[PDB]
């Protein structure tokens, strides 16, 4: 009787008969540390043993503090980043994933809103990719469930909107093979998740009610950033993913238009002006003493995704690679043609002056202008004389501002001049 | 329909029919009786689990539990029984236990449905506010712990203190401990959100803390000299004897070292190795009716009754001990190394009889000095006192015995000693007649 | 008394459930509950409880489980979890490991051998109930293992001698209540590496001729299976250590042979990464 | 704060000083005969150093009277004890403590 | 041991566990019954001195395995997984084809009697789920895999293909279906379409025809993609060989369903979507040649 006894008995009998099987199974677990690094390996093994002991049980109030202390102790490890193969074969990522499942539980409860272990572990596991990409390959299998439970709110930057998308972004950082291995259903999932952000906003920051933090909303930009990471590469634009991404995005209208009429929307010529008139002088809320940057940042992220989604011309296929249809479709989304006036305006106002006046909170960022010029270069380009004869410059007001803001001052400079310098560095429109 | 105290003959109250229905329902939810074959047992378990899940889904999305709670209006032992009909809650405990058992069985199901009894506070505190039965709560907590532990965070410090207090006002039933075992790790299935909080909270309450003792074994030694004091026909009232100790090293096993030279009350103190709620006592000066004398401390029943005397020290090597006896005027003084100590004892057990006794522990060596050639008195007896030799019976030789115990350490022979306290049976008194 | 519980059925159940509660409260590692439990039950009391013969079977198993859950719970669990990693460091003392002790290809004794793996630190605690910040610890008291091993060996020999006679009256309760906790304690002491070479030799000689020859119940067979699995795991560990010991010399020879052949076209000639490195 | 009832003869010349370890083999005891901890069943010396207040001040106040080789009976006021609640789990609140401290060696 | 496996499979779990012991012992049994090489090997050996002895030894080994109740174990393990493709189902099907080699009739009779006397419903539903969970050529996956690290396998990520998720599993499942119905077993042929004793009826025939239509459509789409090229790639050769083998196994299974004269099965074939599949196959062949 007692079937556990006979189960263990026959397990032992088979394992002692098939010693070769135990030998081949045990070998991948084995590693080899050389000499001096024994001491720093012992502490890592003790910390991982403590983590594994706390894995089976759940976490509470003091247990989170203990886990964070253990993680702070394990971060200052010499052989953590020196032996990635040991790190992969030691099975830490499975432990962190199981801890994440235990923390989330059933879901839609959020008993403890403090994800800081997951971001640090994922970033430090995905920073190295020149050696042992098999860790990223392993995380690619968990990526489906990771995208399934993409909750809002990350404690590390005190932003909300997407908790675990940093792990996915680090997983598709600079891997063309991993980007090609992406499928359709997860892209559909993230498209439907993005489509749910079409609800209008009444206050400066509110999810359902009773606002607590009203600094800056970013809940609509994380999905666009993840799509941009999944559609582009180090120096190439993957067409296979771009086609399905643009087909899914264009199949249904999800970008709400707060100033246009009828179906569709996406009117820059009115929404950008509304954002710069509601965010420059007033606060993120309408009634405010003298939306916010969220709407304009969302539009810039969407523009960047669309620009990087456009196929590269005169590099692989130039008019003989089916890209004509998708180029015409992107051109059809004119308001999109007439974005030069949008790129011309300079709604920053440096203010400052004589009596100190430091720091800016509601300043227009040149990165959005860089996004507009990148989209223009990707879709239309400056290969024709008409654009040069219409513009003659990347911008009059920004260039005049850069020329004027040239002084050896610790207050007038080193606050906005760096952003303008980066924007000018990223401007390649006069090139080619 | 009869909740609002309506007239009884207007609408019937069929207690017999509802009792029969409840009995049929409880026998209808019988456990599968696993002693039979595996196939039929598995079929019955599968049918029961599917039935319970479907009954759950049909029943308490918005009903069933509300009906049961509205049914639980029995808050008095016999007032509501007398008010409505002849009796109402004649068998409330059994039906409550069976209803909670079937509720927990429904909650178990296919290990995928635990919401109402594990994700709420009002129903849990309604269960905990009565505390009459513990079968249902144990079953639901065990099933939640097996499936997915999330009902232990509801249990706060107040509920733990209430459950522990059940062992105080109400006697032990071994079911409370089997419940508290389910509020712990249970070999792997644990959650440190609040279960470890209450586990740490079990300790400072001190209503669950238990005390264990570990004492060395001691024996009492008495000689054959019997005083035989009576009333009206008394013969002798003065006695004096001394004892010597050479090897008296302490700390042989622990602090529990017993070495007493005084006397204990014959009535009240008996050679019993244990017993009693107050740690009992198996030596001289151990019970409440004795006093004891180790030379320094005279406790009785864990009561501090130490004496004050110059040059206080243990009964070390070359330390004499003397004893004084009186019967007319109670005056007992103890002298060590020629210096009498304080702590005069008055009004002892005059009525009855008492014998010279001495207690000892392991690793001790004591000598008996009663007088004559057998005992050489180190110090002279006090004036008005006599040595413990005149009470020697003729046609016999004085010696030591086993102090009316059962059996010593014998290797081959196995003898049994019957009831014989002393030479007589009824009373230990002489026979003066006229 | 202490033995009067063999008649009172209800009090025996009360005490057995109290011991079960004590085991359950302090388990899977705990900080301050273990010390408070050690306040109630001490080393000599536990030693007498495990060494007694007339003690009831239920209380014997309860006290054994209490001792294991207090002292030998966290460290044994940690060692069991780590036992599937096989991290072998390379030092000057890790090269003198062979598959066989001699040239006769003898199988040898599985228990006795040279591991040189990364074993965890055995750091106990000495609180004496007057201290602070006592959280990182293994054992609340200091059990003397020198006498504990001797006691365990003596009781195991007495138990196997009694079971060889097949007495009608067992030690405690029945034939399994005296034998299951003893093997449980022996197994949880052997997996921690407490036993020395001579104790391992005595244990192996105990069962070589035999413990597996008489009739045993189911839980004893479970414990025997666990012990055999541990022995086979130790054999696998010795094999892995020998394999990596040979592999160090083999890869050194391969690197030397590759350095002997001159084949380099990179600008950084005579580099270390030219032997075994992706880039 | 503490009452010293000597239960063993002492020389009275050698006294424990500050800055050195003291070997003490004591046996704790609660009220009415209950005890909770003994330091001699473990068969290990208990060494503590004076200056960092790592031990309760009752021992420091009680060891300043008796000498080496002298066993004494000690009583601890709840005010001089851990506090109003004492040690959680082994000491009940507002309860005195009884000790059997003994000095054997001084280093 | 067989009783242990049967009672583990009978107890409900709503989840397929790993059970490495079951995998190891199923592999051991399958290798024990796999004495034959199923190839040419040596020269033309005489076909009665060794062939009869080989058949007798195979029958003896199958009797040794199935006299302890291996067939009931296999059926219960198949019915345990509610149409979920898993490695344990693959091991169970390997054991089934190992004990069903040679068209044995005693095991077929035992399985039919067990299914009739137990009124099992999960077996056919599990088979339908396994058929619906099978894989195809996945032309998009092949196109994505062709362009990797510039061109080819420069990244050297691994030796995997990711072009046919289950081909050996599908071949084993259909070989099990063919062997289970081999020998013109009329009652078993009719039991896969009607299930008179069962309360719920599941048609395995229509599911097999649907899978054949799916693989025919996949092959036609692959041909239409590859019609513009001229040279055959090695990956193309391997994918073509796998698809041809799967189609051949499905065709053999369909032949064994209607090999004997069975009016009901023939009418079910006629009223199904077979003709479109055959039309597509002929269209593929006319240009493949």
């Amino acid at each position: 009787e007692d079937p556990e006894l006979v189960r263990a008995m026959f397990v032992l009998l088979h394992r002692q008969y098939d010693g070769i099987g135990g030998l081949v199974r045990a070998l991948p677990k084995t590693y080899t540390i050389n000499g001096v690094s024994v001491e720093d390996t012992i502490n890592l093994l003790a910390s991982l043993g403590q983590i594994r002991s706390l894995l089976s049980v759940r976490m509470g109030k003091e247990e989170e503090k203990l886990m964070i202390r253990g993680l702070g102790d394990i971060m200052n490890n010499k052989v953590f980043y020196q032996h990635p193969n040991l790190m992969r074969a030691l099975g830490m990522h499975e432990t962190v994933m199981e801890v994440m499942v235990n923390v989330l539980g059933g879901g839609e409860s959020k008993e403890i809103t403090f994800p800081k272990m997951v971001a640090n572990c994922c970033r430090f596991l995905c920073y190295f990719c020149r050696i042992s990409r098999q860790n990223q390959k392993a995380m690619f299998d968990h990526l489906s469930y990771l995208l399934e439970n993409s909750s809002v709110g990350l404690a590390s930057p005190a932003m909300r909107g997407s908790t675990p998308l940093d792990v996915a972004a680090a997983s598709v950082m600079d891997n063309n093979e991993l980007a090609l291995a992406l499928r359709e259903p997860d892209l559909e999932k993230v498209v439907r998740y993005l489509a749910g952000c079409g609800l209008q906003s009444c206050q400066m920051l509110v999810s359902k009610g009773y606002p607590d933090i009203g600094w800056n909303p970013v809940e609509g930009e994380r999905y666009l950033d993840f799509l941009r990471f999944a559609v582009f590469c180090n120096g190439e634009s993957v067409e296979e993913n771009a086609n399905v991404v643009v087909r899914l995005l264009i199949r249904r209208p999800e970008c709400f238009g707060p100033a246009l009429r009828g179906e569709g929307g996406n009117g820059l010529l009115a929404a950008m002006e509304e954002a710069i008139k509601i965010a420059e002088d007033p606060s993120r809320d309408g009634p405010s003493p003298t939306m916010g940057n969220a709407i304009m940042t969302f539009y810039a992220a969407l523009i960047d995704l669309l620009g990087r989604c456009a196929p590269e011309m005169h590099l692989i296929h130039a008019g003989k690679g089916e890209a004509i249809r998708i180029r015409s479709i992107l051109r059809s989304l004119g308001d999109l043609v007439g974005v030069i006036s949008i790129a011309f305006q300079m709604p920053t106002i440096a203010k400052d002056g004589k009596v100190v006046e430091p720091d800016m909170s509601a300043g227009f960022c040149p990165d959005h202008k860089a996004a507009m010029v990148l989209f223009l270069d990707r879709v239309y380009g400056i290969e024709v004389q008409d654009f040069l004869l219409h513009l003659l410059e990347v911008g009059f007001l920004p260039d005049l501002r850069a020329a004027a803001s040239l002084d050896t001052a610790a207050l007038s400079a080193t606050d906005m001049a760096l952003a303008l310098n980066r924007y000018l560095c990223t401007a390649v429109l006069p090139l080619l | 329909a009869l909740s609002k105290k309506v007239k009884l003959p207007t609408i019937d109250l069929p207690i017999e029919s509802v009792s029969l229905s409840l009995q049929d329902l409880i026998g209808y939810f019988h456990p599968p009786d696993e002693h039979l074959e595996h196939e039929d047992k598995q079929n019955r378990l599968r049918a029961l689990k599917n039935r319970q899940n479907l009954f759950q889904e049909e029943g308490m999305i918005n009903l069933v539990l509300e009906c049961i709670d509205r049914l639980h209006v029995y808050s008095s032992a016999a007032h509501f029984a007398d008010v409505a009909g002849r009796e109402a809650g004649e068998s409330w405990k059994s039906i409550l236990n069976s209803l909670y058992e079937l509720l927990a069985a429904l909650i178990r199901g296919n290990r995928k449905n635990c919401a109402q009894f594990s994700g709420s506070l009002d129903w849990l505190i309604s269960r905990l506010e009565r505390l009459e039965a513990s079968s249902g709560i144990l079953e639901v907590l065990h099933c939640v712990l097996v499936e997915s532990p999330e009902a232990l965070n509801i249990i706060k410090e107040g509920h733990i203190k209430s459950i522990i207090s059940l062992l105080d006002k109400h006697g032990r039933n071994h079911k409370v401990l089997d419940v508290l075992c389910s509020l712990c790790v249970c070999h792997g299935v644990a959650v440190r959100s609040n279960q470890h909080l209450i586990c740490d909270n079990l300790l400072p309450g001190r209503d669950l803390l238990l005390q264990t003792r570990l004492v060395n074994h001691v024996s009492s030694m008495r000689p054959n000299i019997f005083l035989g004091v009576s009333e009206g026909s008394a013969q002798y009232k003065k006695w004096y004897y001394e004892l010597m100790v050479d090897h008296t090293e302490p700390f042989v096993t622990a602090e529990a070292t017993h070495l007493r030279v005084g006397w204990a009350s014959t009535e009240g103190y008996s050679p019993y190795p244990g017993g009693g709620e107050e740690w009992g006592g198996n030596g001289v000066g151990d019970d409440l009716f004795s006093y004891g004398f180790d030379g320094l401390h005279l406790w009785s029943g864990c009561i501090a009754r130490t004496v004050s005397s110059p040059n206080q020290h243990l009964l070390r090597t070359d330390d004499v001990i003397s004893c004084c006896l009186d019967l007319s005027a109670p005056s007992i003084s103890f002298r060590i190394n020629g210096q009498p100590v304080q702590g005069m004892f008055e009004n002892f057990n005059i009525d009855g009889l008492f014998f010279p006794v001495v207690s000892f522990s392991a690793g001790i060596k004591v000598r008996f000095l009663l007088g004559g050639r057998h005992g050489e008195f180190k110090f002279l007896p006090p004036p008005g006192y006599a040595a413990c030799y005149e009470a020697v019976l003729p046609k016999e030789k004085l010696k030591v015995e086993h102090s009316r115990e059962y059996k010593q350490e014998r290797t081959y022979t196995r003898d049994l000693l019957g009831p014989t306290v002393s030479l007589t049976q009824a009373a230990f008194t002489p026979v003066p007649v006229d | 008394d202490i033995l009067e519980l063999t008649e009172q059925e209800e009090l025996l159940q009360f005490h057995y459930h109290t011991l079960r509660l004590y085991s359950a409260v302090c388990a899977l590692g705990n900080h301050r509950v273990a010390h408070a439990l050690c306040s109630h039950v001490d080393e000599p009391q536990l030693l007498y409880a495990i060494e007694n013969k007339y003690m009831p079977g239920l209380l014997r198993a309860g006290y054994y489980d209490l001792l294991i859950d207090i002292h030998l719970s966290s460290y044994a669990t940690a060692r069991l979890m780590m036992n599937n990693e096989f991290i072998v460091p390379m030092t000057e003392e890790t090269k003198s490991i062979t598959l066989f002790p001699d040239e006769n290809k003898k199988h040898g004794l599985p228990g006795i051998g040279l591991s040189t793996s990364l074993r965890p630190r055995m750091r106990f605690s000495s609180p004496s109930f007057v201290s602070i910040s006592n959280d990182c610890y293994q054992y609340s008291p200091e059990f003397p293992l020198d006498i504990l091993k001797a006691k365990t060996i003596q009781m195991l020999t007495e138990a196997v001698k009694e079971g060889s006679l097949h007495a009608r009256d067992p030690v405690g309760g029945t034939t399994e209540f005296l034998f299951v906790p003893l093997i449980k304690l022996f197994y949880t002491l052997l997996i921690m590496g407490i036993f020395h070479n001579e104790d391992l030799k005595h244990i192996l000689q105990l069962i070589e001729p035999g413990l597996l020859q008489m009739k045993l119940p189911e839980p004893v067979k479970l414990q025997m299976c666990l012990l055999l699995q541990y022995l086979c795991d130790c054999q696998v560990r010795h094999r892995i250590e020998a394999i990596v010991a040979f592999s160090d010399d083999f890869v050194a020879k391969l690197q030397d042979n590759q350095r002997f052949r001159y084949n380099e076209v990179m600008q950084a000639l005579n580099m270390s990464a030219a032997l075994t490195a992706r880039k | 704060g503490v009452e010293i009832e000597t239960i063993s003869p002492g020389d009275g010349r050698t006294f424990p000083k500050k800055g050195q370890t003291c070997v003490v083999h004591y046996t704790g005891m609660l009220q009415n005969g209950k005890k909770f901890d003994s330091s001699r069943d473990r068969n290990k010396p208990f060494k503590f150093r004076i200056g960092k207040q790592e031990v309760i001040k009752g021992f420091e106040e009680g060891a300043a009277q008796m000498s080496l080789g002298q066993r004494a009976k000690l009583t601890c006021t709840p005010d001089v004890a851990y506090g109003a609640t004492g040690h959680p789990g082994v000491i009940p609140p507002n309860a005195t403590l009884i000790f059997d401290v003994e000095l054997l060696n001084l280093e | 041991l067989i009783l242990l496996f049967s009672r583990t499979a009978l107890t409900e779990k709503c989840k397929l566990e790993e059970d490495f012991l079951y995998m190891a012992y199923a592999d051991i049994m399958a290798k024990s019954c796999h004495d034959e090489e199923d190839d040419d090997g040596e020269e033309e050996v005489k076909s009665f001195e060794e062939k009869e002895m080989e058949k007798q030894k195979l029958l003896y080994q199958q009797a040794r395995l199935h006299d302890r109740g291996a067939a009931e174990m296999v059926l219960q393990t198949i019915s345990a997984s509610k149409g979920e493709t898993g490695p344990m189902v693959a091991a169970t099907l390997k054991l089934g084809i190992a004990i069903l080699n040679g068209g044995n009739s005693t095991v077929q009779q035992k399985m039919l009697d067990y299914l009739k006397e137990k009124k099992d419903v999960g077996f056919f539903q599990s088979l339908a789920g396994l058929m619906q969970s099978c894989s195809v050529l996945d032309l998009n996956a092949f196109e994505r895999q062709n362009k990797a690290e510039g061109l080819g396998m420069v990244t050297e990520e691994g030796s995997g293909e990711k072009v046919l998720q289950d081909d050996e599993f599908t071949c084993d499942l259909f070989r099990f279906l063919q062997l289970l119905c081999e020998g013109h077993n009329s009652d078993f042929q009719n039991y896969l379409r009607t299930q008179t004793g069962n309360n719920t009826t599941v048609n395995i025939i229509i599911s097999t025809v649907d899978y054949l239509l799916r693989v025919q459509e996949s092959i036609s789409d692959f041909y239409w993609y590859y019609s513009g090229k001229d040279i055959i790639d090695e990956q193309g050769q391997r994918n073509f060989s796998k698809a041809i083998q799967v189609a051949k196994q499905v065709f053999n299974t369909l032949t064994e369903y209607i090999q004997g004269p069975c009016t009901g099965n023939q009418q079910s074939l006629a009223h199904s979507r077979l003709w479109d599949a055959v039309v597509g196959f002929l269209h593929v062949f006319a240009h493949m040649q």
